[PDB]
């Protein structure tokens, strides 16, 4: 991923997480707990599900057949028309094969971005009253209860009456 | 606190630009494969040809006396179907299926012709039907007595309609150039069709021939595209197989070849020989020969793609 | 201090691999629609045929006089144009259109045809020139007196030039036996042209047929492409229709049909029947079957390239 | 945008920026002022020009023409012509919406990167004199007056000088 | 400490989406230009042709008695090929190349016809072989003595095997009316071949025409393609050259034009006249014609492919 | 470059680093050193060779040919079959211009992207413990002797250990 986030500085995922594409996973005072991030999931799943809705168009162009399955036409012009419609095969199987090819390297790709989009927007949302470690984890420099991690899910979190203290 | 991405244990095999087979989320096909082997003609109107020849409906064998003037979005063709009647062929026939599959059907009007001085009857067993007779929307011109000799005979038409019309017009060849000075007069016989756009002029060749269908004889058909307010002039001297009724398209209309069931209770638009491709996706690997609104035909069998991001298990 | 970007209240809508209709700062259209109602020929060596048929500049009718050698880059069919005189046809037409479109130009030269025993003149009413005569390029050869006996006459060229040269010749088709055994001998008429690498021949067709432009006859030209150094031969014995000059093309040109005037003020390389596409996008939706050098014809009306960063308003 | 600048955690943009494509706006102890960075515009603008003359090319290929709009051709040899000219104008079609499709999504993401790049700069510029509230804007530890505010645009703003005071 | 990325001094300059002539640290090649200037049969069963033209495999004159019962997997016509003895012409002949060219080979087997009242001789010094002889899968039906009478003759063979037959036949068309009222009977002569989905009927052109290879006379060669167990049916009455042997295709082969030596040393199936594409890059820039598996011709000399990051010099 | 590393933010590269395609170059107490970074190659590398892998594949697809050098074809037919050809010429050329062409983009934007995944590691790792300057170099303010210099290579540095001293 040409982000770095995931498959890169974010090892693995998490496979309990059914609840979004990306989430929250921290470890309070109390307890733990995991939660899904919807804003950054929909990003995602919007906009690839407008690939495959640019995928699945119309091709509102009819073409009438040509050849015979029962009486065969003239060979001569026969051989034309098929070496014809295999250039033709040719070509849009090239084509069929580099769209899918291509349009999966992006898809990927952006992921990474929308993950690493979140990240980026944690760490800035935190300020200086956390540190990055590396392993896309934010260890918090203050007893961040779960009313306080949540706070900083739902983008509410404001630095400054933890800052000192921080 | 930390954030990251979700993951399933068994992710999707896809094709990316860098790599090959790398494990996404999720993905989805791309290339269609399924395929209903049947012609879902679900609010179209049809009209499957079953033994009757395409091009038999313009101009009269037995099989096709209930297709002589027919409407249709979709026409089809079996293979069991014949246009013949009389051994013989139609020359230049593909192209005249290539018009008549999208006519939107055919539509009859006579040329108006009527003769003297010899018969019009001509039939033959050949052409069974009520008890023996000939074609249909044809005329098999005859020289009255046998052995006499038909006249220098010219006959016209004019289309007089806004859209062209279809002529037809056969010759005779006798299996002998005694049944020829038989049937028709005696010596060099001579038919030629002119028009605006148009004119060759065609030459019977009487003589030894197998016999099929119970005859020696062919009767070989021709045909032209009359212009809006042009006419046709037919110059012969016997061996000349008139046309009683000229035709005009109805309008849109697709042609299709199968051997599979009319099923109007589903609908498509990509018709092919076994069946229907009913489908949204932009590729297919079912048959490169599918006519209509289809997917591009192609040679993977699957193209996936990636709907998700990379997968990584835990 | 912030930093920014920049926008604007009313941006243009594109079409991304991902979303449909987002606005951008800005962007510009990709298909051509534009059209110049002109033969823009500014520089070009121009020649409208007019009246006269392509083709009719290699055999001779009245409205060709003018066109029998020309030169040019770009030539012109009108639709008003003819290529004959006697009622007839010009047999696998197309391809010799295909041919002197793009020869550059006709240079003409003879054929070193003499005769004896028989006349030269042969002219019509139907070829009006001067007062009733024949084609130009081409000469009659005509039994000298009525029911006369035209010879076995034989006659050969050889193409002594580095390029090709296209070589013509007809074939009569009285209106009937006893025109054919009066302008000509008697009996069976045999034309049979043959070269290194060709070699048909023809046999007069003399019978009842309308009569276009004053005639019941027909006169239909041949046509073959002779090779550097090879020789031609033509054996016949009548209603051999001689070519009295050959042709050889002058090089690169085009052909176009178009039904709109010629201006030398414009430039163009992508002409169509009504007019040229001048542009430089890559994709027209004007004419399919525009010709030159062109932008490839698409479906679309017209597909935006966005030239700006996504816009978002205040 | 894959950089997650423009149309991300910069909300919208400027219709008052009339002067580039980028640029810094500050509220110094004096006044304001909103100036374009040409750096940023130009790189931008340039490889925007560039896909531009890309696609602007001349096909030298020159198709003469096989139909006849006067005196049709047979009727067999036109069907086939004309459905190897459709089969064409099918392809080609699809080629060019999928490149104008393909070319304008790189094209945005594009610009983000550009205005990613450019946010970058002043970050590691200012080096630990200004804090990253999240808005795009860096508030600055010290008054930095209109020559200083410049001072970072013109990149000669020495962090040092005012270090410790900061 | 520092963290940077290589770089040479002299890149390599490639094209990007958005820029021209970028040096990146290093790239390769797309569009092969390399040739091989012979034909790299190794592992293949091939077959020169030769002075033999593939045509002539089928009839059988002097140039193919080595090759009328072939077997290959590449077959190789030479501009010296020439598929005739008896000055003459294949109908429809490049649709025949283009079948025998992927037949695999040919395999003979007699049409098991015998005749009665005629000669079967009938040679020519045209057809030089052990001393003047005739074709060799052919017969030339004559009629017993001078000026005779070719009888009502007819013949008829069936394919009996799984896969079609390939049936040949030619009409000879004398010099004159006179030679052929003399090497067959008198009167008009007809040549009838039919099958079931094929009827034709053929009439020889007897009269003057040039002397190549000393016979004025021309026979040319016509065929059809009998399906399993469908019959074919010869009715004629002289100036019919009959076939002796049908003909089978092996299966699978290719075949091209070359004017290059074959070499069994090194392995190509890109092929065509000046050599072999070697080259496993998906472009290729040499030659447009080239046939087998290939790489797609393009008109680009270099289209050329980073394979690494942007190179920036100290 | 999308990322506004290479060819960015880092000037030049260096012509000495014949080792591989990244590496760090520092400058410690005693003498400096210049070592390759095995990691962040291997994964540019790779992709690559994936590309020109996709790229070098089996046209399996087999064309009889349809045209005849020595005895031309008759025109009409001929003409035609070579319209069709040069169609598919133009096509082609199209297709094989705008792949090689998108391919480099790419190809470039994934160097970039790789670099920048390395400086960011490297960031991330030292913590709080050394600046970024912005030509691409990390300050540390500690001596960070042969031993700790690979120390942070090898990733090892473990910023604690010399936290307070820094
Ligand atoms: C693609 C298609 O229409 N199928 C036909 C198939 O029925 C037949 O076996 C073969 C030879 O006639 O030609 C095609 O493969
Ligand atoms: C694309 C083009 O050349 N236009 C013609 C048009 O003039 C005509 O109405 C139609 C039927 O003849 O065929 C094409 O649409
Ligand atoms: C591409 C190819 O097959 N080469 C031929 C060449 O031999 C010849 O000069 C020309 C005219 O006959 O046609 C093609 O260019
Ligand atoms: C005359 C002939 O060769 N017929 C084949 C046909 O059997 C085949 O289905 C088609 C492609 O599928 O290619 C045609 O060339
Ligand atoms: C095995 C599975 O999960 N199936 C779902 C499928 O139903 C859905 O259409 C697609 C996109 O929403 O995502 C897939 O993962
Ligand atoms: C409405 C408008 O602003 N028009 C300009 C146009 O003149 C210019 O060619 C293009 C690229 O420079 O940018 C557009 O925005
Ligand atoms: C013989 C025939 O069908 N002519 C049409 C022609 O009218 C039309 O313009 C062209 C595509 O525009 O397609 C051709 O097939
Ligand atoms: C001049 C040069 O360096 N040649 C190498 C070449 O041998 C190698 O195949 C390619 C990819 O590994 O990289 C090139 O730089
Ligand atoms: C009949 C004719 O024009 N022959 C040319 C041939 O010489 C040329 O090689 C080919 C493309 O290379 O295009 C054909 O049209
Ligand atoms: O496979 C499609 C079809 O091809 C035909 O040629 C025959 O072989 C049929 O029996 C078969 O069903
Ligand atoms: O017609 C298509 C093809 O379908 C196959 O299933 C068989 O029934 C064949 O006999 C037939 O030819
Ligand atoms: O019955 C299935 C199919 O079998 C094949 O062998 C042929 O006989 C076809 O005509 C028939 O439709
Ligand atoms: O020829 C093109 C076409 O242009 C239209 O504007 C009309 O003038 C038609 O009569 C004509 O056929
Ligand atoms: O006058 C415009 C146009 O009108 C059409 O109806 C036809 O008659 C054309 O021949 C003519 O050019
Ligand atoms: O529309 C283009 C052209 O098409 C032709 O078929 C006629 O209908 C013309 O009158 C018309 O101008
Ligand atoms: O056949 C290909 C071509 O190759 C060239 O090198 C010459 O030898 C020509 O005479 C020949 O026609
Ligand atoms: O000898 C090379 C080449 O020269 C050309 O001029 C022709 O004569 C070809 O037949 C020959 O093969
Ligand atoms: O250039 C390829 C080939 O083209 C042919 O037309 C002749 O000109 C040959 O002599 C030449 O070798
Ligand atoms: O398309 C409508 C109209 O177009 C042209 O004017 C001609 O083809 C007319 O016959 C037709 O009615
Ligand atoms: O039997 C599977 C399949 O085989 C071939 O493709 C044809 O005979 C088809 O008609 C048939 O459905
Ligand atoms: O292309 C130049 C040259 O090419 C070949 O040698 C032949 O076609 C020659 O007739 C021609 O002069
Ligand atoms: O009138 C608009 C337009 O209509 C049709 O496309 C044709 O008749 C054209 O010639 C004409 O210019
Ligand atoms: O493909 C195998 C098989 O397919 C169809 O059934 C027919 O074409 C058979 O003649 C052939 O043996
Ligand atoms: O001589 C270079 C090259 O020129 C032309 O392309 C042909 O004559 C080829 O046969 C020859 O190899």
């Amino acid at each position: 991923g040409l982000f770095g986030a995931i498959a890169g500085f974010i090892e693995n995922g998490w496979e309990g997480l059914i609840d979004g594409w990306y989430g929250f996973r921290h470890q309070n005072a109390q307890g733990e707990g995991t939660a899904a991030d919807y804003k950054s999931t929909q990003s995602a799943i919007d906009q690839i599900t407008g690939k495959l809705n640019r995928l699945i168009e119309k091709t509102n162009q009819q073409f009438e057949l040509i050849d015979n399955e029962f009486t065969e036409v003239e060979k001569q012009i026969g051989n034309v028309i098929n070496w014809t419609r295999d250039s033709m095969t040719e070509v849009w199987s090239y084509n069929a094969e580099l769209l899918v090819a291509m349009e999966n390297q992006h898809t990927i790709d952006l992921t990474d971005s929308e993950m690493n989009k979140l990240y980026e927007r944690v760490k800035r949302q935190l300020r200086e009253n956390a540190e990055e470690d590396g392993t896309g984890c934010f260890e918090i420099f203050h007893k961040c209860d779960d009313d306080c991690m949540a706070s900083i899910r739902n983008n509410t979190y404001d630095h400054s009456r933890y800052r000192e203290e921080a | 606190i930390c954030l990251g991405h979700h993951a399933v244990s068994n992710g999707t095999k896809v094709n990316t630009l860098t790599e090959r087979g790398v494990e996404v989320v999720n993905a989805t096909e791309t290339v269609e494969r399924t395929n209903v082997p049947r012609i879902c003609s679900k609010g179209k109107r049809t009209v499957d040809l079953g033994q009757c020849g395409l091009l038999g409906t313009i101009t009269g064998p037995p099989q096709c006396d209930q297709f002589l003037e027919f409407s249709a979005d979709l026409i089809i063709e079996r293979r069991e179907g014949s246009d013949v009647c009389y051994p013989g062929k139609f020359v230049n026939e593909e192209a005249l299926r290539q018009i008549l599959r999208e006519s939107g059907g055919i539509d009859k009007e006579t040329m108006g012709f009527t003769y003297s001085g010899i018969r019009t009857n001509g039939a033959t067993s050949a052409c069974r039907r009520s008890g023996s007779s000939f074609y249909a929307e044809m005329k098999w011109l005859l020289s009255n007595t046998d052995n006499a000799a038909f006249p220098q005979m010219t006959k016209s038409y004019k289309n007089t309609r806004k859209d062209p019309a279809l002529i037809i017009w056969g010759i005779h060849h006798s299996g002998s150039t005694t049944e020829q000075t038989k049937l028709y007069g005696s010596g060099n016989k001579l038919i030629t069709v002119g028009s605006s756009n148009y004119q060759q002029s065609f030459v019977p060749s009487p003589g030894a021939r197998p016999q099929v269908n119970g005859q020696s004889g062919r009767i070989d058909f021709h045909w032209l595209m009359l212009n809006p307010n042009d006419t046709v002039t037919f110059s012969f001297n016997g061996a000349f197989i008139a046309p009683d009724r000229a035709s005009f398209l109805r309008g849109k209309s697709m042609g299709i070849q199968s051997s599979v069931q009319v099923d109007a209770n589903c609908e498509g638009d990509c018709y092919h020989s076994g069946g229907t491709i009913i489908s949204n996706l932009p590729f297919q690997n079912i048959n490169s020969r599918a006519v209509g609104k289809c997917p591009r035909y192609v040679k993977q069998e699957s193209l996936m793609l990636a709907t998700g991001m990379k997968n990584v298990p835990e």
